[PDB]
């Protein structure tokens, strides 16, 4: 009885979404991946110096 | 070269592998035991003659061999998730109720019961472990329709459902009433104990 | 010419001991659920045997080709001793694993709560004294007398060899009476024979004419040194027939392998 | 509550021997190394013994090592030092001390009371021995350490301690970056790999106490003067 | 008639989904140059444990991580030099999650028990010692993480996500949103907001201070076995037990692009993000983990050094290393 109602409420609080472009959201991570690209050290490795593991 | 300090550090770690050891090693001389079977078909009964909200560990001995029985009941979620968490487990004791055509619970409970015992027996976990039976509450229990005959045509039919050659189902029938429960378990476990060093040896 | 090419036959199987026995002590040690109490004897075993090729292959091969030691006897006597020690090691090892097999398939509850990595370790080390004692005591050629190699023979190979036999022909009934039957049945019988039949031939035709020319004047011609390494063969096929049919060592030599 | 108290409070004649029995109840004993430290009627602060937390790491000082043997027992929770030819040098009131070593873990957080008892090697030294500073003004406490005492690892073993007059001391740093546990946020000290300086911001009538300071490097564990605060 | 008013409503959220999906993030990042392929070597391996191990969690400092396994063991791993500095006995071993809280003073963990066992390892005693126990659950308890040293967040095989609170050890807020089961959840770099997965293909956008799901993402097919945001919180990658890997997006609502290989056909247990974000690590139920190109969907070096199934892997705060820990319980440092 009451469950449905609680279904119908959340789907419409969740259909309530500012719902940005999805060019937007590709452009953000991609200037958040190179922005710290250089700070990755599984992405560019490190020599032995700096690096805690040998 | 470690410091003075990382010395003792080591020291400590080292210290507390051999707490850990000897933890594992404890708890490797006793043999576990994973209880299911259909709703409340002799499971209590069963449990009592042996001896929150999840697991059930009853914690017993017998002939020196140290029975770790999990019982889970409180589990309202899909078996699947947490049935690969008993892989390494000795036997599973299914417990069923032979008086289980009558009732149904559509689909009557001998039914349910089967396809259930199928299904775990052809998990891929537990392609090894071997299956203790317990067929239990016969006494309401009652081709030929008399009891013997009906009891043993419903045997074949519960270890008809293993495919493998190396998994060895036990069965054994009570009237919930009597102390053997331990008895039967334990020559099962040593029998399954048995047939693991075996095929350890090498030697099917 | 003839002689180097059998040289270049035991460097084979050198590499093959080498190789074999290394697998096994990196797939005990690598490998969690092979890691049970019951297979450090395998290790050590392993362990033995790989010692006795590097420690006496070589130096066999400087016999039988020059006519005496290429230096003073004092090598040579610990060299004898050293040869009989890792022998005695790994037949007695064979014997200890078999009874450990034996006492597993019956009174299992037993030794099951017995078994413990303590008792294990106490075993390897009483079979490698009793290996020790039985082999230190009394040209380079082998130890003729007429009471120590009747006494040697008896207890490092007749014996353990008796116990093999008599352990695996209890298994072997055990496993008849309890029981895909038939090839199940196949598959046991036959790797009950390939174990017992390869320990047989590899050392029972040395043994058997090393206490026939001990008491008797029926010395083979030249196949005495065919029967010694044979006897040397069965170290060589050691880290195969004991590993060969276990699922958990089959899983880890395809994968430190392949 | 947590505590270790002591037993042998009784003069000893010279060239004699003794037992020192100290009880801990509050923490968990066997998971502890301890330690002993040996004071004098001076301001001195020296190293005595250690005993790791499975008593098998035994380590004592160059001064006196093969006269006190150290020991500990778990079902009692009692740690015992058994010193044997005392001279008159020996004459102080021994503090017992817990120290379990992991990382981030602070080595000598609590001392015990103690009984008093009457009849290379890294050294560190700390010129000022008299600080005469009113209450509410920072003071500053120099250590200065004859090796360089910055391991490969990162870390600085340098403790410093803190004893309010007439009580038991405190721990009140520990490799000059972390503060022990309770210790007032005021407390703070830093240093290089030779010379080691706290910045004591807002003192009290309460950090008054004498202040020690110890490498830790080795285990032959060497202590600096102390550097007495006075309301001068 | 209220479900066909659901129906209508996902029909209309599924329209204005597709409404704003003019890119596939594969169209774009051409011009990005392909990453080389990752090298990946075992460091350090981490041989203390003797059962499956569920999960492992990284301090703070990255130098600390506390595993579980079914010895009945939580072990606080020296990651640097492969040290035991905590072997926590459990009062019952079926345990499936961990959690080190963001101060190294708090672990949690509970799998089977449906509690959640709250570990204090700062202690004047000296010993490791249950500060509390969370029952409020009533089924298997998958996944918790640490918000605060206190006020923790649990998701548990009875559909729930509990946002507990140590100190009084009552449920703060209840997540009762959820249609199936939860097997793993991600909190956000900053606490606000957390993720749940599920067992009927989707994963919620739970907010910590009023207890809700803004966001529900049901594009995926099968099952959720692990969720990690991207670092800046806006894109949680999820587990599969599909062998699909995807990461959806916080602000987009909907899924980014899926990541598959045709070669394997198996289920993941565990996914993190590296430390940027260009690297999409995720431990399969393979017997191996698998490197992942955030970007170009394509994948890098495989990391096969395990016997069993991957259950459990975590990249660094600092992003320096990433353990992996598998069923042959061996935690694996790799670099
Ligand atoms: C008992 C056991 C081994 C012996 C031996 N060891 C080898 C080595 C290689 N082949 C055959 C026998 C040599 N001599 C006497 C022995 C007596």
């Amino acid at each position: 009885i009451a469950q449905a109602r609680k279904l119908v409420e959340q789907l419409k609080m969740e259909a309530n979404i500012d719902r940005i472009k999805v060019s937007k959201a590709a452009a953000d991570l991609m200037a958040y991946c190179e922005a710290h690209a250089k700070e990755d050290p599984l992405l560019t490795p490190v020599p032995a110096s700096e690096n805690p593991f040998r | 070269t470690l410091s003075a300090e990382e010395r003792a550090a080591l020291e400590r770690s080292k210290a507390i592998e051999k707490n850990l050891k000897e933890d594992g090693i404890s708890a490797a001389k006793d043999v576990k035991l994973l209880l299911l079977g259909a709703g409340e078909s002799g499971k209590s009964t069963i449990v009592k003659q042996m001896k929150t909200t999840g697991i059930v560990e009853t914690h017993f001995t017998f002939k020196n061999l140290h029975f770790r029985l999990f019982d889970v009941g409180g589990q309202r979620s899909e078996r699947k998730k947490w049935i690969h968490c008993f892989e390494d487990v000795t036997a599973i004791i299914f417990c069923v109720a032979l008086s289980g055509y009558d009732q149904v619970l559509t689909t009557n409970r001998m039914h349910e019961s089967l396809m259930l015992f199928d299904s775990i027996c052809n998990n891929k976990f537990f392609i090894d472990t071997s299956i203790i039976l317990f067929l239990n509450k016969k006494d309401l229990f009652g081709g030929p329709n008399t009891y013997e005959d009906a009891a043993a045509y419903i045997q074949a039919q519960f270890e008809s459902k293993n495919r493998s050659p190396n998994k060895e189902i036990y069965c054994h029938m009570t009237c919930a009433t009597d102390t053997n429960n331990i008895q039967v378990v334990f020559d099962a476990v040593t029998d399954i104990i048995i047939a693991n060093n075996l095929r350890g040896c090498g030697l099917y | 010419q003839v002689t180097l090419t059998l040289v270049c036959l035991a460097g084979l199987l050198m590499l093959l001991t080498v190789f074999g026995n290394v697998l096994v002590i990196i797939a005990v040690f690598t490998s969690r659920a092979l890691k049970a109490p019951q297979n450090l004897f395998l290790v050590s075993l392993a362990s033995a045997d790989i010692l006795v090729a590097t420690l006496v292959i070589p130096f066999s091969l400087a016999n039988e080709v020059m006519g005496y030691w290429y230096f003073g006897k004092a090598w040579c006597e610990i060299y004898l001793a050293l040869d009989v020690l890792f022998c005695t090691s790994s037949i007695v090892h064979l014997c200890a694993i078999s009874l450990d097999r034996y006492w597993s398939i019956t009174q299992a509850i037993e030794y099951n709560l017995k078994r413990t990595p303590r008792r294990i370790k106490a075993i390897i080390i009483t079979v490698w004294v009793i290996s020790a004692v039985i082999s230190f005591p009394p040209r380079c050629e082998i130890n003729d007398q007429k009471w120590y190699v009747i006494s040697s023979c008896i207890g490092s190979f007749f014996a353990p060899c008796l116990i093999m036999i008599l352990v695996y022909v209890r298994i072997y009934q055990i496993a008849k009476r309890r029981t895909g039957r038939q090839n199940r049945e196949k598959r046991f019988t036959f790797v009950l024979a390939v174990v017992i039949g390869v320990f047989v031939v590899c050392w029972f035709p040395f043994f058997f004419t090393y206490t026939l020319t001990a008491v008797g004047c029926s010395v083979p011609r030249t196949l005495f040194k065919f029967f010694f390494w044979f006897g040397y063969c069965n170290s060589s096929l050691n880290p195969v027939i004991y590993t060969i049919f276990n699922h958990d060592f089959r899983r880890a030599f395809k994968k430190i392998l392949c | 509550d947590v505590q270790l108290v002591e037993s042998g409070g009784g003069l000893v004649q010279p060239g004699g021997s003794r037992k020192l029995s100290c009880s801990a109840s509050g923490f968990a004993f066997s998971s502890f190394g301890m330690h002993w430290v040996r004071q004098a009627p001076e301001k001195g602060l020296e190293w005595v013994a250690y005993i790791s937390s499975g008593s098998g790491t035994i380590y004592y000082a160059d001064t006196v090592k093969g006269r006190f043997t150290i020991s500990r027992d778990d079902p009692k929770n009692t740690l015992f030092l058994q010193m044997t030819s005392l001279r008159s040098e020996d004459t102080a009131m021994y503090y017992c001390v817990r120290s379990i070593y992991y990382y981030g873990s602070s080595p000598f957080d609590f001392w015990g009371q103690g009984t008093t008892l009457t009849v290379s090697d890294i050294v560190m030294t700390q010129a000022t021995s008299s600080v005469p500073v009113t209450p509410g003004e920072s003071v500053s406490i120099s250590c200065r350490s004859s090796k360089s005492l910055l391991h490969s690892n990162g870390n600085t073993y340098l403790y410093w301690f803190l004893q309010r007059p007439g009580q038991s001391p405190q721990l009140l740093i520990y490799r000059m970056s972390n503060l022990a546990s309770g210790v007032p946020d005021r407390f703070s000290g830093s240093g290089s790999g030779t010379a080691f300086t706290l910045t004591i911001s807002r003192l009290e009538a309460e950090d008054v106490g004498v202040y020690y300071c110890m490498q830790h490097l080795e285990y032959p564990l060497t202590f600096g003067a102390g550097t007495k605060l006075e309301l001068k | 008639q209220l479900r066909q008013e659901a129906e209508q409503l996902k029909n209309q959220i599924r329209d204005a989904r597709k409404a704003c999906a003019d890119a596939t993030l594969s169209q774009i990042t051409n011009n990005i140059d392909p990453v080389g392929r990752i090298q990946m070597r075992t460091r350090r391996t981490l041989r203390g444990h003797l059962a499956k191990i569920y999960a492992m969690h990284w301090g703070t400092d990255s130098r600390l991580l506390v595993s579980a396994s079914q010895d009945g063991k939580l072990i606080i791993w020296d990651s640097y030099t492969t040290n035991k500095v905590h072997a926590i006995p459990l009062r019952s071993s079926w345990v499936m999650t961990c959690a080190y809280a963001p101060s190294g003073n708090y672990v949690a963990c509970g799998g089977l028990d449906n509690i959640c066992s709250i570990y204090n390892l700062k202690t004047r005693e000296g010993n490791v010692r249950v500060s509390r126990e969370l029952a409020g659950h009533t089924g298997y308890l998958s996944c918790c993480r640490f918000l605060d040293d206190n006020q923790i967040v649990t998701s548990s095989g009875d559909t729930t996500c509990a946002l507990w609170d140590i100190e009084t050890g009552q449920q703060t807020t209840t997540f009762t949103g959820h249609t199936g089961d939860v097997m793993s959840l991600s909190l956000a770099p900053d606490t606000r907001l957390f993720v749940s997965g599920a067992c009927d293909a989707s994963a919620k956008l739970w907010d910590v201070r009023e207890g809700m799901c803004r966001q529900t993402f049901t594009g995926h097919e099968s099952d959720i076995n692990a969720i990690c945001f991207f670092p800046n919180g806006n894109a949680f990658a999820t587990g599969s037990d599909d062998a699909t890997c995807r990461l959806f997006d916080l602000r987009a609502d909907q899924e980014l692009m899926t990541y598959s290989h045709d070669n394997i056909i198996c289920g993941i247990t565990s996914v993190s993000f590296s430390k940027s974000g260009r690297l999409l690590l995720a431990g399969y139920d393979d017997f191996n983990c698998n490197v992942w190109d955030a970007l170009k969907a394509d994948r890098a070096g495989v990391l096969a050094g395990h016997d069993n199934r991957v259950s459990c892997l975590g990249v660094t705060d600092d992003g320096m290393a990433v353990a992996t820990g598998s069923w042959d319980s061996f935690l694996k440092i790799w670099n």
